[PDB]
Protein backbone atom coordinates (compact mmCIF):
# COMPACT_ATOMS: atom_id res chain seq x y z
CA UNK A 1 0.00 0.00 0.00
CA UNK A 2 1.18 3.45 -1.03
CA UNK A 3 0.84 5.58 2.41
CA UNK A 4 1.26 9.26 3.73
CA UNK A 5 5.07 7.95 4.82
CA UNK A 6 5.56 7.38 1.17
CA UNK A 7 7.26 10.10 -1.23
CA UNK A 8 4.02 10.35 -2.81
CA UNK A 9 3.12 13.42 -5.53
CA UNK A 10 0.71 16.06 -4.61
CA UNK B 1 -8.55 1.24 15.92
CA UNK B 2 -8.98 5.06 17.80
CA UNK B 3 -11.58 6.45 15.38
CA UNK B 4 -11.94 10.00 17.56
CA UNK B 5 -12.92 12.39 14.09
CA UNK B 6 -10.33 14.94 13.56
CA UNK B 7 -10.13 17.76 16.09
CA UNK B 8 -10.31 21.53 15.23
CA UNK B 9 -7.28 22.86 15.85
CA UNK B 10 -5.60 19.66 13.44
CA UNK B 11 -8.19 20.93 11.08
CA UNK B 12 -6.81 24.29 11.08
CA UNK B 13 -3.47 22.99 10.72
CA UNK B 14 -3.94 21.14 7.57
CA UNK B 15 -6.12 23.71 6.02
CA UNK B 16 -3.09 26.53 7.09
CA UNK B 17 -1.25 24.32 4.36
CA UNK B 18 -3.41 23.38 1.87
CA UNK B 19 -4.07 26.63 0.81
CA UNK B 20 -0.13 27.42 1.57
CA UNK B 21 0.46 24.65 -1.05
CA UNK B 22 -2.46 25.66 -3.30
CA UNK B 23 -3.66 22.70 -3.02
CA UNK B 24 -7.23 21.84 -1.70
CA UNK B 25 -9.57 19.54 0.05
CA UNK B 26 -12.10 18.59 -3.07
CA UNK B 27 -9.72 18.38 -5.85
CA UNK B 28 -6.38 17.08 -3.89
CA UNK B 29 -6.52 15.75 -0.59
CA UNK B 30 -10.13 13.74 -0.23
CA UNK B 31 -9.03 11.88 -3.20
CA UNK B 32 -5.71 10.53 -2.04
CA UNK B 33 -6.91 10.23 1.65
CA UNK B 34 -9.82 7.57 0.35
CA UNK B 35 -6.83 5.95 -1.97
CA UNK B 36 -4.32 5.69 1.38
CA UNK B 37 -6.87 4.66 3.77
CA UNK B 38 -9.04 2.42 1.09
CA UNK B 39 -12.39 4.21 1.89
CA UNK B 40 -15.01 6.77 0.85
CA UNK B 41 -13.81 9.57 2.45
CA UNK B 42 -16.06 13.13 0.77
CA UNK B 43 -15.67 15.59 3.93
CA UNK B 44 -13.00 16.89 5.62
CA UNK B 45 -14.45 16.06 8.79
CA UNK B 46 -14.98 12.38 8.37
CA UNK B 47 -11.43 11.83 8.93
CA UNK B 48 -10.16 10.50 11.96
CA UNK B 49 -7.99 12.30 14.32
CA UNK B 50 -5.35 9.55 13.39
CA UNK B 51 -5.97 9.87 9.71
CA UNK B 52 -5.68 13.70 9.88
CA UNK B 53 -1.73 13.44 12.09
CA UNK B 54 -1.28 10.94 8.91
CA UNK B 55 -2.04 13.52 6.68
CA UNK B 56 -0.74 16.92 8.65
CA UNK B 57 2.30 14.91 8.68
CA UNK B 58 2.94 14.66 4.71
CA UNK B 59 1.61 18.12 4.20
CA UNK B 60 4.13 19.32 6.37
CA UNK B 61 6.93 17.48 4.61
CA UNK B 62 5.49 18.85 1.38
CA UNK B 63 5.70 22.48 2.72
CA UNK B 64 9.19 22.07 3.72
CA UNK B 65 10.65 20.56 0.78
CA UNK B 66 10.58 23.32 -1.68
CA UNK B 67 9.17 26.36 -2.59
CA UNK B 68 5.64 26.66 -3.70
CA UNK B 69 6.34 27.55 -7.72
CA UNK B 70 4.10 30.36 -9.28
Amino acid sequence: WMDFDDDIPF
Amino acid sequence: RDITPVNDETMQEINTLLIALDKTWDDDLLPLCSQIFRRDIRASSELTQAEAVKALGFLKQKAAEQKVAA
